[PDB]
RNA sequence: UGCUGAAAGCAUCUAAGCACGAAACUUGCCCCGAGAUGAGUUCUCCCUGACCCUUUAAGGGUCCUGAAGGAACGUUGAAGA
RNA sequence: CGAUGUCGGCUCAUCACAUCCUGGGGCUGAAGUAGGUCCCAAGGGUAUGGCUGUUCGCCAUUUAAAGUGGUACGCGAGCUG
RNA sequence: GUGAAGAGGGAAACAACCCAGACCGCCAGCUAAGGUCCCAAAGUCAUGGUUAAGUGGGAAACGAUGUGGGAAGGCCCAGAC
């Protein structure tokens, strides 16, 4: 016979809420990336989005070690020529901290159409409450 | 504070008493009448939407007419919106007149400038023309070079080339208001403002110090 | 002051201090002895 | 180490409250409150204040020493208070106090008005002296450093806002 | 450049804590901007019929209706290849 | 080598900072004015002419200053020759 | 010795470096170099240390109370620093 393949019409996938207070950024990020791929499920299939929906909250309260609070620099280029634009970690936490968790997880997820579809399942909030009470996210303690 | 929506009537001059001509632009500012008030509790920002002038009854559509009908106001020729300044308060249907500028001393006037169409880079970007003689072969007003060589082998973004000049929003800042005439509904500012005659202006108080 | 890559005590009042990961020579007697970056 | 090992002898009528790491000390001169480092364990033991390194932290001894000296200063800051004394050397340098604003005339084309913070009270017994008093030590050190910082002591003549105790070393011009 | 302050019973701008500090940096000013596929918000306007078929699905078809509005056409514009 | 046009001028740039100006600062054999030297700083700015094919240079007169380099010693399917 | 005339795995990508030499097939197992947090298969393994510099993840003479270890030595509670 043939190896089982998950079918994306029939993938059941759950909702999880994770409190990101005082977690380390990379270690949380790597756990979220694992859950959004669907690597924790026995029906994992590399071309099917099998993962779960995670609601990260308290994103502004995430922690980093060392002097990464001030020395970790987020560069991006704007397309216009001298457009190299940097922003440290504390400037990003002040401006938009959702971008901190989302940049991390996005760089841990496979690049391509599927990993974009995998990132659409991450919902990050800078506060303590979310609109998604209808989906009943159970508390993923990680 | 808020501003008012005018109409560029044209230019004249104002002879002062000591004999100094002042080039003024005449801006007829009729009764700007508030059609909507926006609060944080419904919109996330405090701002008023005003209308001005008058429109034909058969030319205003049913969406638009229902909007002005809710506001309890005559349909105007457009809708504009001004952000409010934290202690200001307006009601729907309240009329606002040029009298508001009776204290302001200096304003900023925002209009659409006159459309000059597809303009070449000598008009548009003030490039300097190459030789008009001395050998020059079919390249008098052309832009010259547009970039470097193998490194980069691309033209960079926002290279100044030729294209549509004009017909866009420009704001002239810090114009001295010469008269406020509440009788004739007029505002005389010192200088040129953007736009052809009859164009809609937006006159706010100056944000610069 | 003097940014050098050998900083030393030139006088007996000169004093080596590391501030912000930078070796410095702070003197009280002569301010010409103030140095940085050893 | 040798500083943290000596205890802070707390005199009579001085209130000490140890809310975990937060220490409130209120005596005759004013309420004054810090929050020590996590590497410092402080124990009252009914008579004095004793400072020790919290176990599990590397530099805690060093931290303990600081906590020691800080609270020592706090005890003086609720008993006797701290006083800095500044003097203004120069022709036509003026100092006056309106409320808690120190007006200063320091050879500028504009008046200098330094707003003292909440806890600090300056006096001027002369036009060329500012005797400022207060409870917190870094705060009057700060304020005296600011008033000095408007016009620092010029080296050739001595003109500036100097401290009353500090020596200002001078020198002559190049030649003649 | 400092203030307080130990490790180093002194000293010390730093290790804990605190204050200044430049045309650079983030804003403030002007313009573009929801294809921002993460495609948002607000206000208003319009549409309130029957009946068959099947491999019963957000399925197909017939009749009756055709709104708000848009587009076309024309007269055109200090808008425009 | 079954072709990658090579100096200089023009037009048009663009980046680096080992900074010419403007901005902050330490030491001075820094009285002031003007400097010297070193640290920080790339925001914006950064000549016209005589001679010469000249880049360069010398000269004249300015200027806050007339920066140093990279970009096929940037730029000939952009011009000259 | 390899390439040339040698594929495969590794060194990101990389003839010549490391592992290894492809007759064909198999949705079977064990391994080499190299690796086991996520992209990306496999230890976010166990025990004991070290560094806080993102060192790791360029670069010397030379400079320095950074910090862990080792063997000695001068003075010292007839009180040393």
């Amino acid at each position: 016979m043939k190896t089982f393949t998950a079918k994306p019409e029939t993938v059941k996938r759950d909702w999880y809420v994770v409190d990101a207070t005082g977690k380390t950024l990379g270690r949380l990020a790597t756990e979220l990336a694992r859950r959004l791929r669907g690597k924790h499920k026995a029906e994992y299939t590399p071309h099917v989005d099998t993962g779960d929906y995670i609601i990260v909250l308290n994103a502004d309260k995430v922690a980093v070690t060392g002097n990464k609070r001030t020395d970790k620099v987020y560069y991006h280029h704007t397309g216009h020529i001298g457009g190299i634009k940097q922003a440290t970690f504390e400037e990003m936490i002040a401006r938009r901290p959702e971008r901190v968790i989302e940049i991390a997880v996005k760089g841990m997820l496979p690049k391509g159409p599927l990993g974009r579809a995998m990132f659409r399942k991450l919902k990050v909030y800078a506060g303590n409450e979310h609109n998604h009470a209808a989906q009943q996210p159970q508390v993923l303690d990680i | 504070m808020i501003g008012l929506v005018g109409k560029k009537v044209g230019m004249t001059r104002i002879f002062t008493e000591d004999g100094v001509s002042i080039p003024v632009t005449v801006i007829e500012v009729e009764a700007n009448r508030v059609t909507q008030v926006k609060d944080l509790a419904n919109d996330g920002y405090r701002a008023i939407q005003v209308t001005t002038g008058a429109k034909k009854a058969n030319r205003v559509t049913k969406p638009e007419a229902g909007h002005f009908a809710k506001a309890g106001v005559e349909a105007g020729r457009g809708l504009w919106e001004f952000r409010l300044a934290e202690g200001e308060e307006f009601t729907v249907g309240q009329s606002i007149s040029v009298e508001l500028f009776a204290d302001v001393k200096k304003v900023d006037v925002t209009g659409t400038s006159k459309g000059k169409g597809f303009a070449g880079t000598v008009k548009r970007w003030n490039f300097r023309t190459q030789d008009a003689t001395h050998g020059n072969s079919l390249s008098h007003r052309v832009p010259g070079s547009i970039g470097q060589n193998q490194t980069p082998g691309k033209v960079f973004k926002g290279k100044k080339m030729a294209g549509q000049m004009g017909n866009e929003r420009v704001t002239v800042q810090s114009l001295d208001v010469v008269r406020v005439d509440a009788e004739r509904n007029l505002l005389l500012v010192k200088g040129a403002v953007p736009g052809a005659t009859g164009s809609d202006l937006i006159v706010k108080p100056a944000v610069k110090a | 002051m003097k940014v050098r890559a050998s900083v030393k005590k030139l006088c007996r009042n000169c004093k080596i201090v590391k501030r912000d990961g930078v070796i410095r020579v702070i003197c009280s007697a002569e301010p010409k002895h103030k140095q940085r970056q050893g | 180490s040798r500083v943290a090992k000596a205890p802070v002898v707390v005199p009579a009528g001085v209130d000490v409250k140890i809310n975990g790491q937060v220490i409130t000390i209120k005596g005759k001169n004013g309420e004054l409150t810090r929050t020590l480092n996590d590497a410092v364990e402080v124990k009252h033991a009914d008579n004095t204040l004793t400072f020790g390194p919290r176990d599990g932290y590397a530099d805690g001894w060093a931290q303990a020493g600081t906590a020691r000296a800080l609270l020592n200063s706090m005890v003086i800051g609720v008993t006797e208070g701290f006083t800095k004394k500044l003097q203004l050397v120069g022709v036509g340098y003026r100092a006056a106090v309106k409320g808690n604003v120190i007006n200063l005339s320091l050879g500028f084309s504009h008046p200098v008005d330094h707003q003292l913070p909440a806890g600090i009270t300056a006096e001027c017994p002369t036009q060329t002296e500012i005797v400022l008093k207060g409870a917190d030590k870094q705060v009057i050190g700060q304020v005296a450093a600011d008033l000095r910082a408007y016009r620092r002591p010029e080296p050739y003549k001595g003109k500036g806002v100097r401290y009353a105790d500090e020596v200002v070393r001078t020198k002559e011009a190049k030649k003649k």
